[PDB]
């Protein structure tokens, strides 16, 4: 059947500790080997270790034994992985893959099967609330067919906001760019496109929401 | 430790052809590779192991070829579902290690993009600085150029930029790029300009706005 079930996602503070699980289940957990695979966002993938809890013990990827523990709970099936001193560089979505049966040294590992992945966000930030500016039309912009508008959502830490454009509607001609995180701060921007002559009449509000922050901000352009 | 290669971190393919994904390790690997699929935003399943043996449930339009350090992922008849990541993986040595990946992004007919510039908001500027935005939204393809031009002669080294993937709905790329400033800095030039470059148009696609004309 198999089937592996990944922790949900953490924040946490450098220089701490992070263990993740992986329920394993539809196989006999015992016979095949478990590997801890991460991503950081534009490199490749890369190999943590592997672990064979049917006896026999474990490998290690040489640059993670250290800050790296592997470990097993047998009974419930789980698998976990404990990363130590917390730097930002840690910062990376993380895979538990199960390798095919009969070893490992050279092959018979592949990993036919892969679990969602555990995101560690590595940050000494504390909970800023956003700063919602409304991007207006400029000046001398010579009255098109069609307006384009926006809303710039800075310096907000952790990086859920949600904008809306005329509180769920405009869910078409709307963009939602990538939050980039400056020096702490992360800001983002949305933009909502409406044919000329429904605006500066009808009224358009962006609705910012940061839950953390306990926010609800609306901008009408 | 074994440098696996992928050539290509984009690659652009329209639907029904054929596509080759290729990846390089730096040395004989004896086809001890295996071939992942990561769908966009997503979860990795194995395409192909041990060069060119089929995974079970994945499409006879998959295919591995290799020898030695040279390894192909062959996609016959490109369907709508192939558009992910491809790596490549070896497993003769240890660690085991991987290729950084190869996406295939969907061919659509060329795609013009709609630049606007807005100016700093009185709250920001209350608030003591001042960021211009624009926006270069919905353009294929995705080479596009951009940069802020203040007074005739350009600046960058301030300018901040954000671009979405291909769009899942029209196969298209948008983007903002900020310039972010002081209210000083801002309060000196009339003019402040965003100038955009791409395939679709031999004259730069010019948007400004002058400061005191608002």
């Amino acid at each position: 059947q198999v089937q592996l079930q990944q922790s949900g996602a953490e924040l946490v503070r450098a220089g701490s500790s992070v263990k993740m699980s992986c329920k394993a289940s539809g196989y006999t957990f015992t016979s095949y080997g478990v590997n801890w695979v991460k991503q950081r966002p534009g490199q490749g993938l890369e190999w943590i270790g592997y672990i064979n809890p049917g006896k026999g013990y474990l490998s290690y990827n040489e640059k993670f034994k250290g800050k790296t523990t592997l470990t097993v709970d047998r009974s419930s099936s789980t698998a976990y992985m404990q990363l130590r001193s917390l730097t930002s560089e840690d910062a990376a979505v993380y895979f538990c893959a199960r390798s095919f049966y009969g070893g490992s040294d050279l092959a018979v590992y592949y990993f036919d099967s892969w679990g969602q992945g555990t995101t560690l966000t590595v940050s000494s930030a504390k909970t800023t609330p956003p700063s919602v500016y409304p991007l207006a039309p400029g000046c001398g912009d010579t009255t098109g067919s069609s307006v384009t508008l926006g809303c710039l959502v800075k310096g907000y830490f952790p990086e859920s906001v949600t904008v809306t454009w005329n509180s769920g509607s405009l869910s078409s001609s709307v963009h939602t760019f990538p939050a980039l995180l400056q020096s702490a701060l992360y800001t983002m921007s949305s933009s909502v496109t409406v044919p000329s002559s429904t605006w500066p009449s009808q009224t358009v509000t962006c609705s910012v929401a940061h839950p953390a922050s306990s926010t609800t901000v609306d901008k009408k352009l | 430790d074994i440098q696996m290669t992928q050539t290509t971190s984009s690659l652009s393919a329209s639907l029904g052809d054929r596509v080759t994904i290729s990846c390089r390790a730096s040395q004989d690997i004896s086809n001890y590779l295996n071939w992942y699929q990561q769908k966009p935003d997503g979860t990795v399943k194995l395409l192909i192991y041990y060069t060119s043996r089929l995974h079970s449930g994945v499409p006879s339009r998959f295919s591995g070829s290799g020898s030695g350090t040279d390894y192909s992922l062959t996609i016959s008849n490109l369907e709508h579902e192939d558009i992910a990541t491809y790596f490549c993986q070896q497993g003769s040595t240890l660690p085991r290690t991987f290729g950084g990946g190869t996406k295939l992004e969907i061919k659509r007919a060329d795609a013009a993009p709609t630049v606007s510039i807005f100016p700093p908001s009185s709250e920001q500027l209350t608030s003591g600085g001042a960021s211009v935005v624009c926006f270069l939204n919905n353009f294929y393809p995705k080479d596009i150029n951009v940069k802020w031009k203040i007074d005739g002669s350009e600046r960058q080294n301030g300018v901040l930029n954000s671009w979405t993937d291909q769009d899942s709905k029209d196969s298209t790329y948008s983007m903002s790029s900020t310039l972010t400033l002081t209210k000083d800095e801002y309060e000196r030039h009339n003019s402040y300009t965003c100038e955009a470059t791409h395939k679709t148009s031999t004259s730069p696609i010019v948007k400004s706005f002058n400061r005191n004309e608002c």
